[PDB]
C-alpha cells in the first residue's frame, strides 16, 4: 500500500462544481475520509454535508487534512496547485486536462523545490482497494491484493484491473501519473514507492508512445528494482509526428516510438506482454 | 497548431528579428503588383502550405521578371503541394510569399523545443544550416550546441552569447545573433510556443544575420490566453474531420485500413488498434470517445468512421465509463439504424448491465457481433473481413 | 468582408467601449465552463453566423443551468441556422457566443454608413432600439437622427451631445453617450470600416450604456492596410465558389435559374442577364472574366458554371478584350471537351477576326451554336431548354 | 465636343509599368498629343520615345501638360491623385481600381475646393472620334458623329457605341465614369457638358444598380436638359445585397433597385429602352 490508506484526510478544490461533485459523491460513498471542500467566494457554507471554504489553508487549519484533488478549469489551475503547495498541502491530485505546458513547466520546479507531491494532472487517479478512493474510476473491478500498477492510461488501467482480480491476485494500490508530457511525478518516482512497500509482491508497469520516461524507468529498475515486473506499451499501430488523444503522446522526431520502449525495457530483465490479454497470464509466472 | 511561413515572419517584425521584406499574396495580380513595392529584382516566390520541404518539391524559385511571379501564381493558386512531409494528398496552396532575394554568405540553424527529458525550453544551434536537423542529430551529434532557459529567469544574454561563439562568428555577428537570441526567447515564453524553427538563419555577403524561413508551432492548451493566435489557424491545412470530430468531443486520426475502432479513452483506443494488427487486421482509425457515448455522440462517430470508404467492418471496445452499459447497446443499434451502416459491427462490453446489453445487441437482428471479452472481439471482426 | 458578433465586441474592447463580459467557444464543454468564469446566472447563449435576426430563429436564449448551456451548444455546433437574412441553406455555426445577462431598462439603435449621396460617414441613432432599421425609416422617418463626419477636422463631441440630446438622455448618460460616440467614429476611419451597427444600444436598469450586438463591415479594397482584419476573415460563411473565382481573377454569383452566362465585364455582365429574362431564361448567376479569355481561364469559368446542377445551357459573349476573338473560340472549344460539356453552348463575339472565330466553331462539330448578334444569341439559349 | 481633343497635351504617371506602357502605345497610335510621362526614381530617360519625369512638376513646367491619366496601384493612388493637383493639373484620369473607400472620399473634397477635374476611378475612359483618345478602349468602332454617351460600365459602353455607328449617326464625345461609389465626377457633372455642347444633338446615359446618382441626374434633366436623352438601366435580375463585380453596384437595404432608376428616369421625360439591343432604333425617334 502506497500514497493514500484509510487514514488519509483530503479536502477537494472546486468542490462546488459539477465534475467535482459528482466524483466527491463517489470517493464518499466508497469511504474516503473526505473532510471537506474549497471554492472561493462560497466559504461557510456546506455541500455534500462537509463544510465548504473561502480558502486553501482555511481549511488545512480546520481539518487537518494532508492530501487535495483539484477539480479546476485549466486557465486557473496553477493557481490552485500553487495556493495549496503554500497552505502546506503534502500530497495533491489534479484531475484538469488542459493546462497549457508551460504553466506545468513551472509548477514542477515548485512542486520538487518545496518537498510536495502531486500526481497528474490530466485524468490520473489513485486508488488503494477496500481503503481509499480518489479519482473518477469504478471501484468494484478491484479487489485488496498483492500486484502494483503504474500507467499512463487510465482506461488501460481497468483492463489490467480486471484481469488480476480475474486471476486471484487482486491490487496492493493502481497509480495512473497522468497523460501529460510533463506530469508531477513519472514512473521512477512511483516504482521506488512500491519496491520499499511489504503489501505488493509484483509490478505491472503501463506506457504509450511519447516521451522517454519508460526508457528512464527501465534503466533505474535492472539497477534498483528487486521484485518482478510485467510492462505493456501501447501504440504500435500509431503513425508518426500525430498526437493520439493525449497531449502527450506524440512521435516526435522519431524518437519515442512504440518497439524501443519494448526492446529497452526488455534488456532491463522486464517481462514484456506484447498483447494486453496476457497480461494475467504473465504474472501467473510469479 | 501550426502557423505559416508568412505569419511566423509578421510576429518576428513586431519582435524587431530581421526578416526580408515581401508581402502575402492572394491573387496572381496582387502577386505580380508586389514586385516594385519591393525593389529590384530578382525576387523569391513561395507556397504558403504549413508543412515543409518545399524547396524541393518546386514549391520555391528565385525569379527574374514580373511575367515570372505572374506564371508562377497562376500555377500554384488552388492547388495542392506535396513534399515529402504531406501526405498523398498534399496542403493546398492559398498564398503565395512574394519577398526580396538575399545574397546568401551562409547557413546556420537556430531553434528550440519543450525538452521532457530535461524539463526545460531548450535552444539549439548549428553550423549546418539549409537542412534537417534530425540528420545532422544522429549522424554527427557533436555539430549541435544547446543551451536550457533558467524558468527562474529568463532568457540572459551570456547564453545568447555562448552560442553564438561555438558557431564561431566574431564582432558585430555576435551583438546581432544575441538579439535573435534573446527575442525568439521572449516569444516562446510569452506566445505560450511549443517550437521554433528558423531555418536557414543566413549571413548575408554584406555581414548581417537574418530569418529566411520559420515555423511556429503553438500551444493549443493555451489558445485561451492567446486570442491574437486563435485567428491566426488555417482549418485549410488539416483534415477537416479531425475539426468536425472535436465539436463532439471525440479525438480521430485517420490511418489506411480496413478495420474502424470506435473505443473510449485514449489508451484503451491505441492498445485496441494494436490488437487488431495484432491478430492480422488493418485498424483504419483511431477515435477516443470523450464524454461517454450517448446516443447522438455514438451516431457521429459512426457517421465519420465510415466517411471512409475503404472500411469493411467496425469494432466498438466499450470499458466502464459514465453510461449502464445497456444504454449504450441501445444506442449503437439506434445508430446503425439512423446511418444506414453496412458493414458488420463487432460490439465489446465490460462493466454494468453488460450482461444483458450483450444480448439486446443479439436479439436486435442486425449485423453485430456481442463478442466475448477481447482475446475475441479482436479475431470476429478480422475474420468478418 | 463581414466580421462576427464576438470580433467586434471584442475591437470595442480595445479602444474602450463598454460590452458585457463573454467568451467564444468552439466545444459544449468549454462554452459549459464559461458559465462560472462569467459569475452567477443568468446567461445568455449566442449562435455566430454573419447574418442577422438570429433572436427571431431561436438563435440567441437566455439559459439559467450549466448543462442548458451545454445542450445548447450541443445542439447547434456543426450546424446551419437559418434566419430571415440567409438563403435556404443558411450558415454553419462554429462557435458558440455565452456572455452574461444585462439587466435591460430601454433600447437604442447607433449605426454608421458611407452615403454615397452626400458623400460622407453618417451617423444615426434612434430610439426605436431592438428593430429593422429599414422598417424604421420608411415607417417613421422622424425618428431617425443623423450627423455627418467632417472630413477636415474627424469626430467632434458637439456632434455626439448633438444625438445625445435629440435622443433625450439627460446627465451622466451624455458624456458616456459622447464617449461611444467618439470611439466607434475612431474606429471606423482607423480601421477602414464600410459599416456599423450597434443594435441594440441599451440602457441598463443601474443607468449605464451598453452594446449588446455588433455588425461589423470593413471595407475589402483596404485589406492591404488593415492586416489584423485580413485574418478575421471566415471563408466558412461565404459561398466556397465565389472564393474558388477569386483566385483566377473571376468575380462569380449564384442566382436560380437554368442558362449560365460568361461575360467580360460587370456592365454587359449584368446587361445579358437581363436580356435573357426579357426573353423568357432564367439566368443562373453572373460571371464576369477579369484578364482576358485565355484557355485556361474560360475553363475555370465553365468548371464553375457548371457545378450546378441546375443549368441546361450556358451563353458566352465577348465583346472586344485583349484577345483575337479567334483564339477566344479555339479555348471555348478545348474547354468544352476537355471540361465534358453536355449542355448547348452559345458563343457571341464581336471584334477582331470575330468572324472567322465564329465559322471555327460552327465546323468544330460540338454542340456550339454562333449566334448572330446580341438579340439572337438571346433567343438562341432561351429556345434550347 | 467635350474634355478634350486633338489639342489637349497630356502626360502620365506610372508610366513605365505594364498596363501603363500597354495602353499608352496605343493613345500614341491614335494620335493623342502624349508628351511624357511619370516615374519617381526613373527621371531623365526616355520611355515610348516620350521624356520621362521624376516629378509631376518637373513634368508640367518641360511640357505644359493639362491631363494627367494615372495607371498606379491601388496603395499609392491617393498619394499622386493628390501630387498631380498640387502640380496644378486640370484634368485628372485615374484607371486604377480598387481605391479603398475612405481615401476617394477625402481626394474628392480636395477635388472640388480646388477646382480641379477627375474623371473616375476605376475603368474610366474618356474619347473624342478622330481627335483624342485616353482610356483602353477599342478605337475603330467610334466613327465621328454628333451622339454623346455617359456611362458607369465601360464594356457597356462599347454596344452602344457601335449601335450608333452601324446607324450612321456618330459619337461627339464618350464618358465612362468609372464604376467605384464615389466617383470624381457623375452624371449631372457631364450632362451639363453636354447640353452646352453644338456638336453634341442628344444623349444616351447608362446606369446600373447601386446608388442613386441616376435618380438625381433626372431631376436635373427636367428642369435643364434641353435636348434629348435615351437611357438604360443594367441589373434588374441582380439580387439584393451583393457585390455584382463593380465595387459600387450593390443594393444596400433596398435602396438603388433597377426597377426605381428606370422609373424615376421615366417621369422626367426621358426615353427608357429596356433592351440594349433597342438603343439605336429609340435614337431614331429624333
Ligand atoms: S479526467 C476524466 C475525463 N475528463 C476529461 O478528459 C476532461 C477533464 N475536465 C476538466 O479538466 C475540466 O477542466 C474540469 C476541471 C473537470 C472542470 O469541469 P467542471 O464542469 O466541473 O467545471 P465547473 O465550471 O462546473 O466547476 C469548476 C468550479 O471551480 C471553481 N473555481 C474556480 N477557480 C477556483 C480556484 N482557484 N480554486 C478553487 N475553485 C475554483 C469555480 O468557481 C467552479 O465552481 P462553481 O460552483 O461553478 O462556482
Ligand atoms: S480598367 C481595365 C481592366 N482592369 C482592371 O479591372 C484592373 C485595373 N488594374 C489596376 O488597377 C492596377 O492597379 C494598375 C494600376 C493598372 C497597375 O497594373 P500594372 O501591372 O501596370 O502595375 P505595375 O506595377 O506593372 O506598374 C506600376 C508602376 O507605377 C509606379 N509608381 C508607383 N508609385 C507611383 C507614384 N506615386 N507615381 C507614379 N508612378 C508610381 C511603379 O514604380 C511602377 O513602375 P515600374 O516601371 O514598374 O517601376
Ligand atoms: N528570400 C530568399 N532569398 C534567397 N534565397 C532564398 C530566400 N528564401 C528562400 N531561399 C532559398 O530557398 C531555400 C529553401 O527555402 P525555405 O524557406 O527554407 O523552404 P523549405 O524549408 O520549405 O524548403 C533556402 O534554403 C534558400 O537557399
Ligand atoms: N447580453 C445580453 N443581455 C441581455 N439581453 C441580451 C443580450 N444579448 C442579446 N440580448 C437580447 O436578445 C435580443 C437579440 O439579440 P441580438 O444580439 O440583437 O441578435 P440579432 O440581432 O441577431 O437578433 C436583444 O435585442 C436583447 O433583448
Ligand atoms: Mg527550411
Ligand atoms: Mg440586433
Amino acid at each position: 500500500s502506497i500514497l493514500i490508506d484509510k487514514n488519509t484526510k483530503v479536502i477537494c478544490q472546486g468542490f462546488t462544481g459539477s465534475q467535482g461533485t459528482f466524483h466527491s459523491e463517489q470517493a464518499i460513498a466508497y469511504g474516503t475520509k473526505m473532510v471537506g471542500g474549497v471554492t472561493p467566494g462560497k466559504g461557510g457554507t456546506t455541500h455534500l454535508g462537509l463544510p465548504v471554504f473561502n480558502t486553501v489553508r482555511e481549511a488545512v487549519a480546520a481539518t487537518g487534512a494532508t492530501a487535495s484533488v483539484i477539480y479546476v478549469p485549466a486557465p486557473f489551475c496553477k493557481d490552485s496547485i500553487l495556493e495549496a503547495i503554500d497552505a502546506g498541502i503534502k500530497l495533491i491530485i489534479t484531475i484538469t486536462e488542459g493546462i497549457p505546458t508551460l504553466d506545468m513547466l513551472t509548477v514542477k520546479v515548485k512542486l520538487d523545490e518545496a518537498g510536495v507531491r502531486m500526481i497528474g494532472p490530466n485524468c490520473p487517479g489513485v486508488i488503494t482497494p477496500g481503503e481509499c478512493k480518489i479519482g473518477i474510476q469504478p471501484g468494484h473491478i478491484h479487489k485488496p491484493g498483492k500486484v502494483g500498477i503504474v500507467s499512463r492510461s487510465g482506461t488501460l488501467t481497468y483492463e489490467a484491473v480486471k484481469q488480476t482480480t480475474d486471476y486471484g491476485f487482486g491490487q496492493s494500490t493502481c497509480v495512473g501519473i497522468g497523460g501529460d508530457p510533463i506530469p508531477g511525478s513519472n514512473f521512477i518516482d512511483i516504482l521506488e514507492m512500491f519496491e520499499k512497500d511489504p503489501q505488493t509482491e509484483a509490478i505491472v508497469m503501463i506506457g504509450e508512445i511519447g516521451g522517454s520516461a519508460e526508457e528512464e524507468a527501465a534503466a533505474y529498475i535492472k539497477e534498483h528494482v528487486t521484485k518482478p515486473v510485467v510492462g505493456y506499451i501501447a501504440g504500435v499501430t500509431a503513425p508518426k509526428g500525430k498526437r493520439m488523444g493525449h497531449a502527450g503522446a506524440i512521435i516526435a522526431g522519431g524518437k519515442g516510438t512504440a518497439d524501443e520502449k519494448f526492446a529497452a525495457l526488455e534488456a532491463a530483465g522486464v517481462k514484456t506482454v506484447r498483447s494486453l490479454a496476457d497480461i494475467g497470464e504473465a504474472l501467473k509466472t510469479v | 497548431m501550426n502557423l505559416h511561413e508568412y505569419q511566423a515572419k509578421q510576429l518576428f517584425a513586431r519582435y524587431g528579428l530581421p526578416a526580408p521584406v515581401g508581402y502575402a499574396c492572394t491573387t496572381p495580380r496582387e502577386a505580380e503588383e508586389a514586385a516594385s513595392k519591393i525593389g529590384a529584382g530578382p525576387w523569391v516566390v513561395k507556397c504558403q502550405v504549413h508543412a515543409g520541404g518545399r524547396g524541393k518539391a518546386g514549391g520555391v524559385k528565385v525569379v527574374n521578371s514580373k511575367e515570372d511571379i505572374r506564371a508562377f501564381a497562376e500555377n500554384w493558386l488552388g492547388k495542392r503541394l506535396v513534399t515529402y512531409q504531406t501526405d498523398a494528398n498534399g496542403q493546398p496552396v492559398n498564398q503565395i510569399l512574394v519577398e526580396a532575394a538575399t545574397d546568401i554568405a551562409k547557413e546556420l540553424y537556430l531553434g528550440a523545443v519543450v525538452d521532457r527529458s530535461s524539463r526545460r525550453v531548450v535552444f539549439m544551434a548549428s553550423t549546418e544550416g539549409g537542412v534537417e536537423i534530425e540528420k545532422v542529430a544522429e549522424e554527427t551529434p557533436h555539430l549541435i550546441h544547446k543551451v536550457a532557459l533558467d524558468p527562474l529567469t529568463g532568457p540572459m544574454p551570456y547564453q545568447g552569447r555562448e552560442l553564438a561563439f561555438k558557431l564561431g562568428l566574431e564582432g558585430k555577428l555576435v551583438q546581432q545573433f544575441t538579439k535573435i537570441f534573446m527575442g525568439l526567447a521572449t516569444i516562446f515564453l510569452e506566445r505560450d510556443l511549443a517550437l521554433i524553427e528558423i531555418n536557414p538563419l543566413v549571413i548575408t555577403k554584406q555581414g548581417d544575420l537574418i530569418c529566411l524561413d520559420g515555423k511556429l508551432g503553438a500551444d493549443g492548451n493555451a489558445l485561451f490566453r492567446q486570442p491574437d493566435l486563435r485567428e491566426m489557424r488555417d482549418q485549410s491545412q488539416e483534415d477537416p474531420r479531425e475539426a468536425q470530430a472535436a465539436q463532439w468531443e471525440l479525438n480521430y486520426v485517420a490511418l489506411d485500413g480496413n478495420i474502424g475502432c470506435m473505443v473510449n479513452g485514449a489508451g484503451l483506443a491505441m492498445g485496441t488498434m494494436d490488437i487488431v494488427k495484432l491478430h492480422g487486421g488493418e485498424p483504419a482509425n483511431f477515435l477516443d470517445v470523450g464524454g461517454g457515448a450517448t446516443k447522438e455522440r455514438v451516431t457521429e462517430a459512426f457517421k465519420i468512421i465510415l466517411s471512409d470508404d475503404k472500411v469493411k467492418a467496425v469494432l466498438v471496445n466499450i470499458f466502464g465509463g459514465i453510461v449502464r452499459c445497456d444504454l449504450i447497446a441501445d444506442g449503437i443499434i439506434g445508430a446503425v439504424a439512423e446511418v444506414g451502416v453496412n458493414v458488420p459491427v463487432v460490439v465489446r462490453l465490460e462493466g454494468n448491465n453488460a450482461e444483458l446489453g450483450a444480448k439486446k445487441l443479439a436479439d436486435s437482428g442486425l449485423n453485430i457481433i456481442a463478442a466475448k471479452g477481447l482475446t475475441d472481439a479482436a479475431q470476429q471482426v478480422v475474420a468478418a473481413v
